[PDB]
């Protein structure tokens, strides 16, 4: 666990490749990508504030440091100061790792990381630097501030979480889960969306806590403009404890953002963008979520756009509670050639939903061709760059009108035999061959029928429903539905901690399930000597992932650090339970002599045993999701998600091997867009920590020290919570 | 909602 918290100097780095796709765009489309890229870039910094207390200061310090001297320039100083190269290089790694993750905690696994190097040396490198001979006040006023927490390994700072265990800036420092829950119910009572809000608890002389629910908006509480949020800014009372709904969270940043978006408007290919954008403006201005909802609908009402875009507080993964969303944004061009091979899958999508283990009344009421694309990414702001996504994240819309499916094409081209660990010399062959092609399948299904399926049972205001009660029955029980989602209630608001992992698990499982279908393979051009292989490598990869997931599980807190990995582990356990020698984990020994493991998946037993385990599973998951049954959902999940040393596996003992063979993910550098006035051009870098540093130091040529200054301030304001 | 690489 020494290296759990550091980034190896040899970490792989790749540059997102988009040129052609950016070229084909005529100037109008171009700028219409441009300003969105810049807005996204502007807003993505708030992730520093949403990640760690010391993050913003770090970003400022780094940006300045490299602004004064680039990697090659600062190198000479670093080395001259007595640093061996292998040290400085590790520093560069740490900076790039803070840039890509928009913080000092990994977007994947939510674990802290520090520069690998003696502190006393970096003190030198930073102080003796050119940047410190120019503004010697700042460098010391920062280095003294964020210096330690940069390298701090103290147990409680290692992972993310509420209470004494971890660190989260979504909440104040004194908040426990109890608070997230209380304030949660309080949010659903007034039906406030938890996405854009943060909870800050405070205490007076007597031990009575008061709660500040803050919203992210450009305009803090002041004489209002007469919007929704207007009437919503006031004091409330909840169960012997006070509540206050306020706004103005990360204001100036969103100033910049709304700017760039409005600059985006006039270039819109149709009314849809030009308006939905404005809606986003409203949302990031008033702090009104509904405003984002509207533009979220418009965004699907728009189809087949040359340039695809989106932004907001969206994915809820990194909230210890699981409600509040992490800000992001993206602008990417739609590739045509690879999209048709998806649109196909959309055309025949209708049928498949009815192949799911639950009756048509347990599934969404109509259907759609919401969209499925292949996007070459230009700008993706925030902590990470997903392979594919299904949004907007509002379920209600998913059933009523629709959603969208997004397969990013050029991220793939980036991520692709001794590192094949926990496989066999066969296998890995098939793995190398079919991993890439199958990837598209698993993603298409995950996105389309993963979250595309399912239906929520909600109680509308009046005692009526969104469905017909007397005709609906639970196949597991046989009774008539006794549970549902009532007004203001939502997936995250109920399942919370599990909601993300649970849902993801469902999606992936449907992935395998339908991956077993001849049709889908015919869509991806797989059959005969082909249709085997791909399927196999897919399932095999799923079980293997189930094994690797151990790394992201914290036994001491009995807590999982990720939704996807945890879900994968769960699926693995289900398969294991199916038994019949279909799956095996063997405590082998690697050629190096150290410990090791080999995952053994009998392929012949796939349909005879595994499938049943699956559709039973899916059946249960769905069933509990429709009625929104948390008791059964958890009991069924946290049981499956439990990690112990019981044989004939001993996951507690395996986890160590998983950590020894552990991998550290690579970094994806991103290109910029420079404004020439009447023209715009693209700025690309090398694939390396250095290149990425160069990408970030050039990211904000105009306001860079201004933005740095902001982050510094916005941090200093809330410094009293941690 | 995200499916990672």
């Amino acid at each position: 666990a020494d290296t759990q918290y550091i980034l190896p100097n040899d970490i792989g780095v790749s540059s997102l490749d988009c040129r052609e796709a950016f070229r084909l765009l005529s100037p109008t489309e171009r700028l219409y990508a441009y300003h969105l890229s810049r807005a996204a870039w502007y807003g993505g910094l708030a992730v520093l504030l949403q990640t760690s207390p010391e993050a913003p200061y770090i970003y400022a310090l780094l940006s300045r440091l490299f602004r004064a001297q680039d990697p090659d320039q600062l190198r000479q100083h670093a080395l001259a100061e007595g640093l061996t190269e292998e040290e400085y290089q590790a520093f560069l790694v740490y900076a790039a790792g803070v840039y890509s993750n928009m913080g000092n905690y990994k977007s994947f696994g939510d674990t802290k990381f520090v520069p690998n190097l003696p502190k006393e040396k970096l003190e030198r490198v930073i102080l003796g630097s050119e940047a410190a001979q120019q503004h010697p006040e700042e460098v010391r006023g920062l280095w003294q501030t964020c210096g330690e927490l940069m390298f701090s390994l103290e147990p409680r700072l290692r992972h993310l979480g509420l209470g004494k265990e971890g660190i989260t800036t979504y909440f104040s420092g004194n908040c426990t889960m109890e608070d997230a829950k209380l304030a949660q119910d309080f949010l659903d009572s007034q039906n406030l969306s938890a996405y854009n809000t943060r909870l800050f608890k405070e205490v007076d002389g007597e031990g009575k806590p008061y709660y500040e629910v803050r919203l992210a908006s450009v305009l803090g509480s002041e004489p209002s403009l007469d919007s929704e949020v207007t009437s919503k800014l006031k004091s409330y009372e909840f169960r012997g404890s006070p509540f206050q709904v306020t706004r103005g969270d990360y204001a100036p940043i969103l100033q910049k953002v709304v700017e760039q978006l409005e600059k985006a408007k006039a270039y819109a290919a149709n009314s849809h963008q030009g308006q939905m954008l404005a809606q986003y403006i409203e949302s990031f201005t008033q702090g009104s979520i509904e405003a984002h909802k509207r533009g979220s609908r418009f965004w699907i009402q728009d189809k087949g756009p040359i340039v695809e875009s989106y932004i907001g507080f969206i994915e809820s993964y990194r909230d210890p509670f699981g409600s509040r969303g992490e800000f992001e944004g993206f602008v990417a061009v739609v590739n045509k050639a690879m999209s048709a091979k998806f649109e196909r899958l959309v055309a025949s999508a209708e049928q498949l939903l009815k192949e799911l283990p639950w009756p048509p009344t347990f599934e969404k009421d109509k259907f759609l061709t919401p969209d499925f694309t292949s996007l070459d990414v230009l700008t993706f702001a925030g902590s990470g760059i997903p392979a594919g996504i299904n949004i907007p994240n509002y379920d209600d819309l998913r059933q009523t009108e629709g959603f969208k499916n997004v397969s990013l094409g050029n991220v793939l081209a980036v991520a692709y035999r001794e590192k094949l660990t926990f496989l066999e010399e066969d296998d890995k062959d098939l793995y190398i061959l079919w991993k890439g092609p199958s990837f598209d399948v698993q993603v298409g299904l995950h996105a389309l029928l993963g979250h595309g399926s399912g239906k929520l049972f909600v109680q509308d205001e009046k005692g009526a429903f969104n469905f017909d009660q007397e005709t609906v029955i639970n196949p597991e029980t046989g009774e008539q539905i006794q549970s549902w989602y009532r007004s203001g209630e939502t997936w995250d608001s109920k399942f919370s901690t599990i909601a993300s992992s649970y849902e993801e698990c469902r999606a992936e499982s449907v992935g395998l399930y339908l991956c077993l279908h001849p049709q889908v393979l015919e869509i991806f051009g797989f059959e005969g000597a082909d249709a085997e292989d791909v399927i196999y490598v897919n399932w095999l990869n799923m079980v293997r992932a189930g094994l690797l997931a151990l790394e992201f599980y914290t036994p001491e807190a009995f807590n999982w650090r990720q939704a996807h990995m945890q879900a994968r582990f769960v699926i693995l356990r289900v398969l294991l339970e199916a038994g019949e020698g279909l799956v095996t984990i063997t405590p082998t020994t690697g050629s190096d002599g150290r410990p090791d493991a080999r995952v053994r998946l009998d392929r012949s037993k796939i349909r005879s045993v595994g499938k049943p385990a699956l559709e039973r599973f899916l059946r249960r998951l769905q069933v509990l999701k429709s009625t929104g049954d948390v008791a059964g959902g958890r009991a069924l999940y946290e049981g499956y998600a439990t990690v112990t040393d019981a044989p004939p596996e001993c996951f507690l003992t395996l986890r160590d091997t998983v950590l020894l063979r552990k991998e550290s993910r690579k970094l994806i550098v991103q290109p910029n867009t420079r404004l020439e006035g009447s023209d715009v051009q693209l700025l690309e870098y090398e694939a390396s920590a250095a290149g990425l540093i160069r990408s970030f130091s050039e990211r904000f040529p105009e306001d860079g020290p201004e933005l740095e200054e902001i982050l510094t301030q916005l941090a200093t304001a809330d410094a009293r919570f941690w | 909602v995200v499916y990672p690489w």
